[PDB]
This record gives structure tokens, C-alpha cells and sequence, in this order.
């Protein structure tokens, strides 16, 4: 999400909460901490669409 | 008083006055610490005391850095670009990196030179012991030899080593570290080339051949580098080792290097069934392995109907017939291969003895035999290694 | 009475200024050699009763170098001792000498290897007894030269006197390497006084105090 | 926060040495020890012969030396053929079968909470990987550190036969090769690990860069990957120059090694010739050995890296 943006966290939290990733984020078991697979195989398409359009908007 | 004031230069540590990974001490040892690589105790240390881990070594010496590499070799590469009509990347990465080269085969000249005087050495001290002995039986006349040129000899033996360990170990030095350096910008250039690459020409070479070029192509440059030097420095050590060995037995020497020749492609021939046979057990193995891997998913319902008596008789019989027939064959190659290592080295000095013996009239005595098979010894490695230095360089182009 | 079959005697100062031959052997260097045993055969036993295990200084280049340069001396001192003439085997001085410097060289191999763990200083007997076997073997050195250049014979043949060459370069090298190498230690109060971290050299040189002199020549 | 480093698992090795037949184990070094005897009495041959040809002006009986002398060459051909033959077929093949099928029986009867518990791959690893271990590298790697071991056996053998006060050499120089030899036991395979660690993730970010490649450009996040890229190499290349160089400091700490043998072998048989009883032979002999003792010394160190890499397979 970062993607080499630097870390604010009202407004990361803003994004996170805008993208509506919140509910999503709380099914992991690290939330924003988890480590997404190797490929990307540990989440959903859906998901991570809503992932990139986070990444976008954070930056 | 030269000794304590080299002692003085070379151990005494420079005092100073009044969680990052420290600076490599190779930038901070004198040329002895340079030559004896005595710098690397303070690692060797830390890893026979701890498991290292990233944070243990120190960061990378002066000039090492990829940034640094990949401009260095971007300007001449541009520069190839630029002038010349038929741009080579090869003649890039010369220009850029073939200083270290340059001075990395007057080490191994020198290496050389030294590697073939020490069997002369020995011709020398087997000769003084027969003519000291053979002067010492007479009298049991004037300017009879000396024991002390006995004593200069064997420490000539140990200049000799010494010196050609130094000169060797930074011929290495500088080999292994102008790899590093032409891996260590071709990553650099491969990584910041596809990021100005066009996506349909990304698209007609595949991620995966894009990605083999820096995991492949660039480890076979790296690998080159260390066998650049053998390209004149087998020839050199070849012809100086014919060359000695000529002065030293005769026309006889020519069995012996007939006999390595002809044994050259015997061992590829049987280098290529090894590989082969090396591959053919690899793929039993994956057999076996996907017969494990079924079982081992399947294994709750495997477990549930007890059906794993037959299938271990399943798993063993793969092993046990093809894997294990396959490995047994592979011995047997391997019991070849090795009673070849061990007899050719013998064989080419026993057939250059008879047909001495048997075709001059001089004396087969032991200063002529032992440095004969010292310097036979000393020519197996280059007759040894083309094949694979050839191999090297065409893999590389 | 008379242990020594010299005829340059017992007397400390032989005609030249040098030890005689006799005295070397007889008292310097057997007596280096039962201080030795006496002393560091306690040492020993205290360093193996004061702990079970090490403080875990870090075995190093010169650890290994001890070892080997005592090892090494074994092998001179036993080179010697078959380099005994016939005659010299009815010299009491000279046969005591060798095997009592051979049982100390054991001792002192053994106190090495523990001193190393279990010592904090440059162990006080070994510096002492590599300081009188440098010197017993420096003026046996001198001695056996002396007899050369003047009564032109070696006493122990010239190999007798290569042998006492390396043991006095040996016993040099040891004693510096008890010495001068600092102990390697692995992984705003003001710090603890060196006289309590310095061998018995460096609390006889003073040479503790070199810190704080440089300290005070470079700052208030 | 470090983990200390940990004495060898000598219970592995003898499980190893059990699960080939001890017996036939026996056999193997039996057949190495019988190879280098007959090779140090075809060059003690060879001694004798050059000296027969040295007194006498010219080389007579030719024919019967030279027989005797390729006799004991074929010899020690045929004692090497039938070492690896014993290691293979009856050592390494039947350790390999063995272990084969005890952990085949073990995994299996294991309960269902043990596969529940280890992730799979943890499991199929063990079955392919550290099992083609002991299959081929294993019984590699003994193979040639016990034939390079009785090599430098028989090199100080033969040196200590020619001047017998060469084991006073030996011995300090005993003791610093084996201090040189376990620093590089533990740190090159730190190192070597090191570098495998930190090759993969600059290949792996090279495929996320070329999947993610039009994204990089166009947050115009090129430079930071470029820098993220550069980062990972440097990693790479820092923990390289250490595998690297530790070879280096071995190999030069072994030719030292190797050239004080040739300076006390030469010295001390210089030493006989001054008392009178050395014949060139014995010095041509000795010194002939002394000269290759170094190669042998460095195959040493190396197999018991090799040897230490292939044994956790079987821990495993
Ligand atoms: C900062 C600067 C200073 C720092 C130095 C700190 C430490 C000092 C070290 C230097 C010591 C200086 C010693 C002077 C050298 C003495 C040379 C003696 C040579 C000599 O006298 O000639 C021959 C002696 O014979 C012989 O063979 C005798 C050989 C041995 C002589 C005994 C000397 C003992 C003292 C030397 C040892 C010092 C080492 C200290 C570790 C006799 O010849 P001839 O003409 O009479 O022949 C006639 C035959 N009929
Ligand atoms: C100058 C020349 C000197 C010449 C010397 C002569 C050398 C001769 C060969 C010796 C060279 C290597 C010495 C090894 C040092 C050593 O052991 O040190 C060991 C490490 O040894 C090894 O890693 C490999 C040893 C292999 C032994 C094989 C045992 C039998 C296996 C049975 C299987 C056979 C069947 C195969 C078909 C570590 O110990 P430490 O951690 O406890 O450390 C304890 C410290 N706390
Ligand atoms: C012909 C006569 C010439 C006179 C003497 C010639 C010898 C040449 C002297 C060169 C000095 C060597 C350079 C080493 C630099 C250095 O140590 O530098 C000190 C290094 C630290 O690395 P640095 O160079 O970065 O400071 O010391 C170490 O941490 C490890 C030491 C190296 C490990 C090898 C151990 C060798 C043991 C030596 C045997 C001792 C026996 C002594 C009595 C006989
Ligand atoms: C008869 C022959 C005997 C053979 C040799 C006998 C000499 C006895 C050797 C004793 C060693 C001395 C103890 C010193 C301990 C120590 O240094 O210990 C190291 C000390 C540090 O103090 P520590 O003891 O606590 O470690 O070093 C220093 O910080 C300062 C050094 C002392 C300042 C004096 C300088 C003297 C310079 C010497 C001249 C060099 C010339 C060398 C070539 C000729």
C-alpha cells in the first residue's frame, strides 16, 4: 500500500477505511502486518484490487 | 633491527583517540593482511563462535558497490554504443574490468614460473645429495661441495612455496573479485534495462528467460572470469612443463604427454556418461519423490482403508529396482572413474620410464625419476582443464 | 659432591664472563624447570578447582601459537636430549637439565591450555618461566658461541648448537606471546584499574599505566 | 541474541556408519589403506630402482624392475577399483537402502496428528532431497575424504620413515591445521549458506519488478527499484566476498602449512645427509611426497566441509 510512500498513519488509516479494506484487513492474522504469499496467492482478486486502488489513493 | 621494525609496520594496530554492519576490513589491511588474507580472521572467528547471520558481515569494500559498478560500466557501454559499428559487450566489460585481469595474469605467470622451478629445486637437491654422497666416499679434492647449499636449497623450497602461494592467492583475489564486479553490474544493467524495456519486446522474451539472464547468463560470465586466465595460463604452464621435463628425460617425455592427451577424451566420454547417468537417477528420484508426494497427500484415506502396505511395496519397488539399479550402475562408473584417477597419473609415468629405459643409454637415476613425476603431476591439471575452460568460454559467448 | 664432569666447574662466572656450561644447565635452567613444577603445577590444580568452565575468551591465533611454539619446544629439548654425546650422558648437570625441562614443558603445555579459559591475566609462572628459559637458553647460547670462537670446539656438536639456537628463538616467541597479546573476549561508569588486568610484566614495567598516560597527554 | 555454534553430531555419524554394514565399512578404508600402501611402495620401488640405475652407470635388469614396479602401480589401480566398488555396493547402496525403508516404515505408522502438525513440504523435502543426499553425495564425500586422509597419512609416513624428526614438525603443524580446519569447518559453511540465502531474492524481485513493470513506471517508482534492486545485489555480493575470501584464507593458511613440510622434510633429510646415512633416494622420495602434501591438506579440509553439509541429510 506504501509502495514507497512514506508512513502517515491518519491518513493510511483514512485510506484503509475509504477503500473499505477494513473488514478484509481483519480477516488476517497480522491485518496490515500480513505478508501477502509468494505470487500472491493469499489473497482474493477482488481483494487485491482493492489493494492497488488502496496503493493509488495512499499515494 | 629490520625485523622488529617490519614486525612494528606489519602487527601493531593504528590506535584513535576520542547497529549498522561495519566496514570491511579489507579496506583497512596493509598490503601483508592483503597477501596472508588475514583479515578474514575476525569473521572466521565470528563464525566458528555464532551462527553468522546478514547482520555479521561487513558491508561491502570501496568500490564493490553495484551503483557504482553499473555506471562505470554503462559509460563504456555507451560509449560501445556510440562509436563503433558492431558494438560487443564483451569488449564493454574489457575496457571496464580488465585492469584486475591484466594484473590477475601477472600473478599467474609468476605462479606458474614458480609452480615448475619447484620440481627443478628438487632435481637440484636429489643431484647435490648424489654428488655430495659421491664425494663423500671417495675420502672415506679441493673445493668439495658444501653441506650448506643443501640447507639454501631446502630454503629455497620454502621461498619458492611461499612466494607462489602469495602470488597465487592474489591472482585469485583478483579473478574472483573482477566476477564479482561483472556480476555485480550486469545485474545493475539487466535490472535498469528492462525497466526502460518496451512491453511488447518484454513480451516476446518471456519473464522467465528475462529473469534466466541474470540468473544464468551473468553466473556463467562470473564463471568465466575465473578461468580466463587459464586460456594462455594452460598453454604457458603446458609448454614450460614440456619444456623441463624435455631437458629432463628425453624424447621419452612424449609418451607420457601421449598418454594424458589420449586419456583426455576417455574421461570426457566418460564425463558425459556420468552427467548423463547423474540425470537419469535425478529423474528416478523425481518418480519416487511424486510417488511419496500422492502418498502423502492421500495419506488420510490411505491411512482410513490401511492401504499403505501396498502402496510402500509400490514406492519400493520403484526404488528398489529402478532407482537403486540406476544407483548401483552409477557406482560401478564411478569405481572406473576412479581406478582411472588413480592409474593414469601412475601409467604415464611408468610407460615414459620404459621407453626411456629402454631407448637411451644414460642412466635412469633418481634425480632424472622424481621430478619426472613431480612435473608429470604438475601437466595432468592443464590437460585436465582445457576441455572444461573451452566449455567455459563458449557458454560464455 | 661433584654432579659435573666439566672441568670448567660449578663456578657461577667461568673464565670467560659467560655461565659455565655446568651452571647453566645445572642450576639456571633446572631450577626454571622445578619452578616451573612447583609452581605451575598449583596454578594448575587452582585454575581447574576455582571454576568448572571458562570465562569464554575467544581461542585465538595466539592461543594456537602458544601451543604450538611450546609444542615445538618439546621437540628441540627432546632433539637435544638424543643429541647427547656418550660423554656428556656422565654429566649429571646436563641429563637432569634435559628431563626436568621436558617434565616442565609438559607442565607448562598443560597450564597454557587452561591459563587461556580460566585466567583473566598472562598466567605470572609461565611469563617467568619463559623468561628464565629465554635466558638459561640465551646464555647456554652465548656459552656454547664462546667455546667455539675460543677453544674452537662445540661442546654439543653443531647441531647441539642449532638446537640451542631455536630453543632460544622459541622460548622468545613464547614468552612474547605470554606477554605482549592482549586475551580476546567474544559476545558511563568509569572503568576498572588495569593493575588488576596486567601480567606480572606489565605490573613490573608499569606498563598499566600507559593508558592513562596517553589519556592525560591528549585531553584535560 | 545469537545462537552459539554446536560440537559435531558424532551419533549421526555413527548411525551412518551403521546403516552401511560396519563390517563392509571396514572393507572400504581396508581397500583406501591397501591403495596407498601399494602407490608408497610403487614410488619405494621406483627409489630403489633409480638407485640400482644410479651405481650401476647404466640400467640393467630393466625389465624385471619395471615389472615389479607396474606391478604395484596396478596394484594400487585395482586396490582404488575395488574400494569404490565396496563403498558403492555393499556401503553406500546399502545405507541407502536401509534408511530408505526405516523412515518409509516410520512416516507411515506415524499418527495423523504428525502430518497435521508438519507442513507437507517439510516432509517431501526429506524424501527427495535428503534422501538423494546418502544415495550420491554422501557416499562421494567419504569416499574422498578417507582416501585423502590416509594420503596424508601415508605422505607423513613415508617423510617420517626418510627422517623420522619430521613428527616434531608435524605435530605443531598438526596443531594449526586442525585450528585452521575447524574455523573454516563452521564459517565457510555460514558463509556459503549466507550466499544461497541472499542469491534468491534478487532473482525473485527481478520477477516481481517484470510482473509489475508498467506500475514501476508509472509511479515513476523506477528509481526506488532500481535502489531496492541494487540493494539486494550489494546483500549478495556482501555475503559472496566473505564465501569467497574464506577459501582464500584457508587455502593460504594451508600452503604455508604445506611449504613448512617441504622446508622441515628437505631440512631434516639435508640434516641425515650432513650425518652421512642419506642416499638420494630417500630425499627424492620424501621430498616427492613433501611437495604434494599440500593439495592433499586443502582435499581434507574441503571434504569435511562436504561431509558436514551431506550429514544433516542424514540427521534429517
Ligand atoms: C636503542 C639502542 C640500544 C637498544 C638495545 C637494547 C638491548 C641491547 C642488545 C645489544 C647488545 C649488544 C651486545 C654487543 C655485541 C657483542 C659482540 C661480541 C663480539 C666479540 O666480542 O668478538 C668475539 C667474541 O667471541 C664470541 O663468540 C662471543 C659471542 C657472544 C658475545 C657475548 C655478548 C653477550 C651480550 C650480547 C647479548 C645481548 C642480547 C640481548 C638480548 C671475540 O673475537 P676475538 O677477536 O677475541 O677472537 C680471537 C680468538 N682467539
Ligand atoms: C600439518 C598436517 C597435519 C596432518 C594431520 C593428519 C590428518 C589426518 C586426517 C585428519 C584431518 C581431518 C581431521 C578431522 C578433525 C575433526 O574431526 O574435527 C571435527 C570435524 O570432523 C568432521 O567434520 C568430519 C570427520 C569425519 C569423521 C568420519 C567418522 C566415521 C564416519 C563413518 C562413516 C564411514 C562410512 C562411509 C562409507 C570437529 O570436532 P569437534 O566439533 O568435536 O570440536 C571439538 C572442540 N570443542
Ligand atoms: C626472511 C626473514 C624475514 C623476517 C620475518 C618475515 C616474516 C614476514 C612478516 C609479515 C607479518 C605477517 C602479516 C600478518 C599481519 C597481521 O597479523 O595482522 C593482524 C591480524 C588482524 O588483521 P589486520 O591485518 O586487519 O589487523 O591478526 C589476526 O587477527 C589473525 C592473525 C592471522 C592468523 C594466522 C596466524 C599465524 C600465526 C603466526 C605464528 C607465530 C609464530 C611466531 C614465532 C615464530
Ligand atoms: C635475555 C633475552 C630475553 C628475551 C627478551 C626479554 C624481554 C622481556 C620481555 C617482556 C615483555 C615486556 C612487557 C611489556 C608488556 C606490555 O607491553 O603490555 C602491553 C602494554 C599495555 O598494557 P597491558 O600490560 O595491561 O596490556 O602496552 C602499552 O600500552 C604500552 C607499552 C609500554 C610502553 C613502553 C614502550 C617500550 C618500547 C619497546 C621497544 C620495542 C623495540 C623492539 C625491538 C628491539
Amino acid at each position: 500500500i506504501l509502495f514507497g510512500h512514506r508512513y502517515d498513519a491518519e491518513f493510511y488509516e483514512k485510506t484503509i477505511k475509504a477503500c473499505a479494506l477494513t473488514i478484509d484487513l481483519a480477516i488476517l492474522m497480522d491485518g496490515d502486518k500480513t505478508l501477502v504469499g509468494e505470487k500472491g496467492i493469499s489473497l482474493s482478486g477482488g481483494q487485491k484490487a482493492r489493494l492497488s486502488l488502496a496503493r493509488a489513493v495512499y499515494a | 633491527t629490520c625485523a622488529s621494525i617490519l614486525l612494528l609496520e606489519a602487527l601493531p594496530k593504528k590506535p584513535l583517540m576520542p547497529t549498522r554492519r561495519k566496514p570491511n576490513p579489507y579496506d583497512s589491511a596493509n598490503i601483508f593482511s592483503r597477501i596472508t588474507f588475514s583479515w578474514m580472521s575476525g569473521l572466521m572467528k565470528t563464525g566458528y563462535e555464532k551462527y553468522l547471520v546478514e547482520a555479521d558481515l561487513y558491508k561491502l569494500p570501496r568500490n564493490f558497490s553495484s551503483e557504482e559498478l553499473s555506471q562505470k560500466l554503462e559509460k563504456n557501454w555507451e560509449n560501445e554504443l556510440k562509436q563503433k559499428s558492431n558494438p560487443s559487450l564483451s569488449w564493454a566489460i574489457c575496457r571496464t574490468f580488465g585492469s584486475k585481469m591484466l594484473l590477475a595474469a601477472f600473478f599467474k605467470a609468476i605462479h606458474d614460473v614458480l609452480a615448475f622451478t619447484q620440481p627443478q629445486l628438487l632435481r637440484i637437491l636429489i643431484k647435490f645429495v648424489t654428488d655430495y654422497n659421491s664425494e663423500r666416499q671417495d675420502d672415506h679434492h679441493p673445493q668439495k661441495l658444501p653441506i650448506v647449499r643443501g640447507f639454501l636449497i631446502a630454503f629455497a623450497m620454502f621461498l619458492v612455496g611461499f612466494t607462489q602461494t602469495s602470488v597465487l592467492h592474489q591472482y585469485f583475489l583478483n579473478v574472483f573479485n573482477t566476477g564479482m564486479y561483472i556480476k555485480s553490474a550486469l545485474t545493475a544493467l539487466i535490472y535498469q534495462k528492462s525497466l526502460v524495456l518496451s512491453n511488447e519486446a518484454s513480451g516476446l522474451s518471456s519473464t522467465g528467460d528475462i529473469v534466466n539472464l541474470m540468473s544464468v547468463d551473468v553466473q556463467k560470465l562470473q564463471d568465466l572470469t575465473q578461468w580466463l586466465n587459464l586460456i594462455w595460463s594452460g598453454p604457458f604452464q603446458i609448454i614450460i612443463c614440456l619444456y623441463s621435463l624435455y631437458k629432463l628425460l628425453g624424447n621419452s617425455m612424449w609418451v607420457g604427454v601421449i598418454i594424458l592427451v589420449i586419456m583426455m577424451p576417455l574421461n570426457s566420454f566418460l564425463m558425459r556418461i556420468q552427467k548423463k547417468l547423474q540425470k537419469s537417477q535425478m529423474k528416478y528420484k523425481d518418480e519416487r519423490t511424486r510417488v511419496i508426494s500422492e502418498i502423502l497427500n492421500n495419506i488420510k484415506s490411505l491411512k482410513l482403508y490401511a492401504w499403505e502396505k501396498p502402496y510402500r511395496e509400490k514406492l519400493e519397488e520403484v526404488r528398489n529396482n529402478k532407482e537403486l539399479k540406476n544407483l548401483t550402475k552409477l557406482g560401478c562408473y564411478m569405481a572406473v572413474t576412479s581406478f582411472q584417477f588413480n592409474i593414469v597419473p601412475f601409467l604415464v609415468s611408468c610407460c615414459t620410464f620404459a621407453v626411456f629405459v629402454y631407448t637411451e643409454d644414460r642412466a635412469l637415476t633418481t634425480d632424472l625419476v622424481f621430478p619426472a613425476l613431480t612435473l608429470f603431476n604438475l601437466l595432468s591439471f592443464p590437460l585436465m582443464i582445457i576441455p572444461m575452460v573451452l566449455n567455459s568460454f563458449i557458454e560464455a559467448s | 659432591c661433584k654432579l659435573c664432569r666439566s672441568p670448567e666447574g660449578f663456578g657461577p662466572i667461568s673464565f670467560y664472563g659467560d655461565f659455565t656450561q655446568c651452571f647453566i644447565d645445572g642450576v639456571i635452567l633446572n631450577l626454571s624447570a622445578i619452578f616451573m613444577i612447583t609452581f605451575g603445577i598449583r596454578d594448575l590444580v587452582n585454575l581447574c578447582k576455582k571454576k568448572h568452565s571458562g570465562i569464554k575468551y575467544r581461542r585465538n591465533w595466539i592461543i594456537v601459537s602458544r601451543m604450538a611454539l611450546v609444542l615445538l619446544e618439546i621437540a628441540f629439548v627432546s632433539l637435544a636430549s638424543l643429541n647427547i654425546s656418550k660423554e656428556e650422558a656422565e654429566n649429571f648437570t646436563i641429563v637432569s637439565q634435559y628431563a626436568s625441562t621436558m617434565l616442565s614443558l609438559f607442565v607448562a603445555l598443560a597450564l597454557h591450555w587452561i591459563e587461556y579459559d580460566r585466567s583473566v591475566v598472562a598466567n605470572t609462572v609461565l611469563l617467568f618461566y619463559w623468561l628464565f628459559e629465554t635466558f638459561g637458553n640465551f646464555a647456554k647460547l652465548i656459552n656454547i658461541l664462546i667455546r667455539h670462537t675460543y677453544e674452537g670446539i662445540w661442546y654439543s656438536g653443531q647441531t647441539g648448537f642449532i638446537l640451542t639456537l631455536f630453543q632460544v628463538i622459541t622460548c622468545a616467541s613464547i614468552l612474547l606471546l605470554e606477554a605482549l597479546p592482549k586475551k580476546p573476549l567474544m559476545p558511563t561508569r568509569r572503568k576498572p584499574n588495569p593493575y588488576d588486568s596486567a601480567n606480572i610484566f606489565s605490573r613490573i614495567t608499569f606498563s598499566w599505566m600507559s593508558g592513562l598516560m596517553k589519556t592525560g597527554y591528549e585531553k584535560y | 541474541e545469537h545462537r552459539e555454534q554446536g560440537k559435531v553430531k558424532w551419533n549421526i555419524y555413527l548411525e551412518y556408519a551403521k546403516a552401511c554394514n560396519p563390517k563392509s565399512v571396514c572393507v572400504f578404508i581396508l581397500f583406501i589403506v591397501i591403495s596407498m600402501f601399494l602407490s608408497v611402495m610403487g614410488n619405494v620401488w621406483l627409489k630403489h630402482w633409480s638407485e640400482v640405475n644410479s651405481r650401476y652407470g647404466s640400467n640393467p635388469n630393466a625389465a624385471r624392475y619395471l615389472a615389479i614396479y607396474f606391478a604395484l602401480g596396478i596394484g594400487s589401480a585395482l586396490a582404488t577399483l575395488i574400494q569404490t566398488i565396496v563403498l558403492w555396493v555393499f556401503c553406500t547402496i546399502h545405507a541407502s537402502k536401509y534408511l530408505h525403508n526405516l523412515m518409509t516404515n516410520s512416516v507411515l505408522r506415524a499418527p495423523m496428528t504428525f502430518f497435521e502438525t508438519t507442513p507437507i513440504g517439510r516432509i517431501l523435502n526429506r524424501f527427495s532431497n535428503d534422501i538423494y543426499k546418502v544415495d550420491a553425495l554422501l557416499g562421494r564425500t567419504f569416499s574422498q575424504f578417507f582416501v585423502n586422509a590416509v594420503k596424508v597419512t601415508f605422505t607423513i609416513t613415508v617423510i617420517c620413515a626418510t627422517t623420522w624428526q619430521f613428527i616434531f614438525i608435524i605435530i605443531p603443524l598438526s596443531v594449526f591445521y586442525i585450528y585452521y580446519q575447524q574455523y573454516y569447518l563452521r564459517t565457510s559453511r555460514e558463509l556459503r549458506r549466507l550466499d544461497s540465502i541472499t542469491r534468491s531474492p534478487i532473482y525473485s524481485h527481478f520477477q516481481e519488478t517484470l510482473g509489475g513493470l508498467a506500475t514501476v513506471r508509472g509511479y515513476s517508482q523506477q528509481k526506488r527499484f532500481s535502489h531496492i534492486n541494487q540493494c539486494r545485489i550489494d546483500n549478495n555480493m556482501s555475503a559472496f566476498y566473505p564465501s569467497i575470501n574464506a577459501n582464500r584464507w584457508l587455502a593460504y593458511r594451508l600452503e604455508l602449512i604445506g611449504s613448512i613440510i617441504i622446508l622441515g622434510a628437505a631440512t631434516l633429510s639435508v640434516f641425515r645427509l650432513k650425518q652421512g646415512t642419506l642416499t638420494a633416494g630417500m630425499v627424492g622420495l620424501s621430498l616427492s611426497y613433501a611437495l604434494q602434501i599440500t593439495q592433499t591438506l586443502n582435499w581434507i579440509v574441503r571434504m569435511t566441509v562436504e561431509v558436514e553439509t551431506n550429514i544433516v541429510s542424514v540427521e534429517r
